[PDB]
RNA sequence: CGCACGGAGGCGAAGAACCACAGAUUUCCGAAUGAGAAUCUCUAACAAUUGCUUCGCGCAAUGAGGAACCCCGAGAACUGAAACAUCUCAGUAUCGGGAGGAACAGAAAACGCAACGUGAUGUCGUUAGUAACCGCGAGUGAACGCGAUACAGCCCAAAC
RNA sequence: ACUCGUACGGUCACUGAAUCCUGCCCAGUGCAGGUAUCUGAACACCUCGUACAAGAGGACGAAGGACCUGUCAACGGCGGG
RNA sequence: GCUUUACUGCAGGCUGUCGCUGAGGACUCUCACUCCGGGAGGAGGACACCGAUAGCCGGGCA
């Protein structure tokens, strides 16, 4: 037959790719020699257009003017601070163990000086639970509890923009424009509505999948399609 | 740097390298290391040098264990370059052999003892 | 009595023992970190160069060249084959690592001639082979008893003909009896079927 | 269309490569340019 | 005073035309090389990769072409087997790299008519559709030797 | 490539606004977890064989399978008497 | 052309083993190797990656 979709998508053609061009930041924490000596001023709130949440625009002590993934309650004027030393409020980044045990924190690094990976969308937050002088325990907002290394910096508080899942898109056209920011091909046509040609569910005289949704990890690309190494399906039981 | 096993001291070198001089112009020496590995398979060698920055190793790397099992006393020169000019050349020498000296055999008698004792 | 050069080969007959050994794994910690063809000022072996041919001498060059280990990388069918054509895995080149390695290098040294080349080990993922080129147009080498055949217009490119001794041996011209009905006077000769 | 020199020194040569035979070149040879291109008929290289 | 037999005019005994050899001139793009460009343009140029090196592009090399031939790599399918998978078509078509006027091969760690024998290598004739391979099917397929052609034998590494 | 992205993410599928709802079945097939025991290749190892080798056998035993469990908004099923 | 528990194979995934590969049937370490760090250095570590091979799955493809 033919490549299935999810195997156009990895050539990275236009139609697959981000519009990364009309992007802004790539959101990554600041590089401190040590000390804390560095705070920066709060300039102003943009939109982010690769994550439909606030950023902030800040100006630090030494001239640098950079954009920072902003957590909620962060406003200009604000004085914030990077470092060990830094004070342990809102919207500052300083390593998990100079980090009090019970403060959500956001955009936190997987390994110390990477800038930060996890807990980065709108409104979430990862929750610092457990310290020692070897592991720092991290909730995720996934519920997975993460040991990290207590060097790994943090910023304290929840990611701004929170809810922005509690309304619906109501219209196509709602979905249309913010799929148009992101990388990704939209809409999404069913593999049961194509041709057997190209799709492992496609063909038949009526809609339905030709053989049982869950796949097998070890399945070959074109046709790892439907429920992936699926534990279990459905909500009973 | 894998054949050297002791770091012999800058003055140290300097009282070798002034007595391997005195050799060329008294008694004898051999310059280079094939010339100079067959003094110590003949015999004939009484005091043989080897520099430190020999690239590629392979060249002097049997030079030490061979010395050992004939006798045979050695010792480490820093530079290439010394060693084949304290023997008298515009090049320079990975290795060198002092083939019997002259009015120079009570230093260099020493230099051999002072090595020993340096281990 | 035994020559110097002796006891480079006699180190080189057991790369994975003695100080050879100490030598090599400090060796390809900075070889890895080179690119694909280095030229070097001496050879790491010595004897095995001097036996190939070189000489310390003005128009002589010694170049060490990475190659990957293992089969072909190759790609698979994308129109008919039958069963027979349709493998990936277990084809390999015809061209040992050494001959490929050998191209690279005069590649580089457009000018050059490829005299011969020797193997100096390997880790894990590659293979480093290190190559003699000379000078044809070098009045040094012009003027050399021993080597100025090399300069001949016939010699041009001749590693990228196979008339190295790599190339040769590769080419199935070890044997002068049987086994070599298809290899000489040229694999192309007798149909491709050496 | 906006013309390069080189366009237009090759537009000027198929003019003139467009002319007739002259008729002198007639009496000469005792008795056709097989080239006459015509803009609307034809259509020229580019 | 080309093909080309017009008109006008001119050249040639100061030996033209014409032919041979040698030299002069030889725009732009083109490997195309200062940089860019659909043959043009912009402000001193071996661009790029290399060898030597007075370490300065100072002295040099490579690039691209050519009717096929030649050498080194990559390598189908139709087809045949009255289907088809190994096999066959075939190391063919086609593709990548490269030399020359011819390539390649070549002075035995050979042969093994086993010998008290031959004596570098190509090639031609033969050996022979023989030996060998093969759903032991269809098919595939040498060599030594011999008769010829032409003949040529040497240089390093190491020891000292 | 996704990705100047990080689970309020994005990938892979099914259904197809709202309203009222969405029963029973894990035997087969698929996926997934577990597994005393059984089965399970090659290298190395042991025995035999061979002055060596081919080869025969043994021991150990991964994923996988048997076996057990979970799972149908997973493929699907919901009859005769 | 398409399908599949048709025949035969081929990618791909999983898994053992050998090489890279080192020191003292469960374990410690650091020196290759890998990743993070501008750097100092940190994490991991003879595993992984990669090369080779073996078993299972394998209309994704011929
Ligand atoms: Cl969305
Ligand atoms: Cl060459
Ligand atoms: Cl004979
Ligand atoms: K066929
Ligand atoms: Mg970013
Ligand atoms: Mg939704
Ligand atoms: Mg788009
Ligand atoms: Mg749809
Ligand atoms: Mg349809
Ligand atoms: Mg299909
Ligand atoms: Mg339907
Ligand atoms: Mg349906
Ligand atoms: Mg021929
Ligand atoms: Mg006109
Ligand atoms: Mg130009
Ligand atoms: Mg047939
Ligand atoms: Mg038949
Ligand atoms: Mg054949
Ligand atoms: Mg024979
Ligand atoms: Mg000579
Ligand atoms: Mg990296
Ligand atoms: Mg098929
Ligand atoms: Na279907
Ligand atoms: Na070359
Ligand atoms: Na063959
Ligand atoms: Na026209
Ligand atoms: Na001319
Ligand atoms: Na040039
Ligand atoms: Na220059
Ligand atoms: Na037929
Ligand atoms: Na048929
Ligand atoms: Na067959
Ligand atoms: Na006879
Ligand atoms: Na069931
Ligand atoms: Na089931
Ligand atoms: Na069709």
């Amino acid at each position: 037959g033919r490549r299935i979709q999810g195997q156009r998508r990895g050539r990275g053609t236009s139609t697959f790719r981000a519009p990364s061009h009309r992007y802004k930041a790539d959101l990554e924490h600041r590089k401190v020699e040590d000390g804390d000596v560095i705070a920066g001023t709060v300039v102003d709130i943009e939109h982010d257009p690769a994550r439909s949440a606030p950023v902030a625009a800040v100006e630090f002590e030494d001239g640098d003017r950079r954009l920072i993934l902003a957590p909620e309650g962060v406003g200009v004027g604000d004085e914030l601070q990077v470092g060990v030393s830094a004070e342990i409020a809102p919207g500052n980044t300083l390593p998990l163990a100079e980090i009090p045990e019970g403060v959500p924190v956001c955009n936190v690094e997987s390994s110390p000086g990477d800038g930060g990976k996890f807990a980065r969308a709108s409104g979430v937050n990862a929750q610092l639970l457990t310290h020692d002088r070897n592991v720092a325990v991290v909730k995720l907002p996934s519920g997975e509890m993460k040991r990290l290394d207590p060097q790994c910096r943090a910023t304290i508080g929840v990611v701004a923009g929170g809810g922005r899942t509690d309304k619906p898109f109501v219209k196509a056209g709602n979905k249309h424009h913010k799929m148009k920011a992101r990388g990704t091909k939209w809409p999404n046509v069913r593999g049961v509505a194509m041709n057997a040609v190209d799709h492992p569910f496609g063909g038949g005289g009526r809609q339905h999948p030709g053989k049982p949704k869950s796949i097998s990890r070890n399945a070959p690309p074109g046709r790892k399609v439907g429920d992936i190494a699926s534990k279990r399906t459905g909500r009973g039981g | 740097p894998v054949y050297v096993d002791f770091d012999v001291p800058a003055d140290l070198e300097d009282d070798a390298l002034e007595a391997l001089e005195v050799a060329r112009d008294t008694g004898a020496v051999k310059k280079g290391t094939n010339e100079t590995t067959k003094s110590i398979e003949r015999g004939s060698a009484e005091l043989v040098f080897v520099a430190e920055d020999v690239q590629p190793e392979e060249i002097v790397m049997h030079i030490p264990e061979l010395a050992d099992e004939k006798g045979v006393p050695f010792i480490f020169v820093e530079q290439q370059d010394d060693l084949g000019h304290a023997a008298g050349l515009e090049v320079g020498s990975a290795a060198a052999a002092v083939t019997d000296a002259g009015e120079a055999d009570a230093d260099v008698e020493d230099i051999a003892d002072k090595v020993e004792e340096l281990r | 009595a035994r020559s110097a050069y002796s006891y480079i080969r006699d180190a080189w007959k057991n790369p994975g023992d003695g100080q050879l050994a100490e030598l090599q794994w400090q060796r390809q910690q900075e070889w890895r970190n080179e690119g694909a063809v280095e030229r070097i000022e001496r050879p790491t072996r010595l004897d095995k160069a001097r036996s190939q041919g070189y000489k310390a001498k003005q128009g002589v060059i010694v170049a060490r060249v990475s190659v990957r280990k293992g089969s072909a990388r190759k790609r698979r069918h994308k129109a008919g084959r039958r069963s027979k054509r349709q493998g990936v895995t277990r084809i390999t080149r015809r061209k040992d690592i050494q001959r490929v390695a050998e191209e690279r290098a005069s590649r580089t040294f457009p000018n050059l001639r490829v005299l011969n080349s020797y193997s100096v080990g390997q880790d894990g993922r590659q293979k480093w082979h290190e190559v003699i080129l000379i000078d044809p147009n070098h009045p040094a080498i012009q003027n050399d008893d021993d080597l100025s055949w090399i300069c001949a217009d016939d010699q041009a490119d001749r590693v990228f003909r196979g008339l190295t001794g790599a190339g040769r041996r590769n080419r199935g011209l070890s044997g002068k009896g049987k086994g070599s009905e298809k290899t000489r006077p040229s694999l192309r000769s007798n149909g491709g079927k050496g | 269309g906006k013309k390069s020199k080189a366009t237009k020194k090759r537009l000027a040569k198929l003019d003139n490569q467009n002319s007739r035979v002259p008729a002198w070149v007639m009496l000469k040879t005792d008795r056709r340019n097989h080239k006459r291109r015509h803009w609307r008929r034809n259509d020229t290289d580019e």
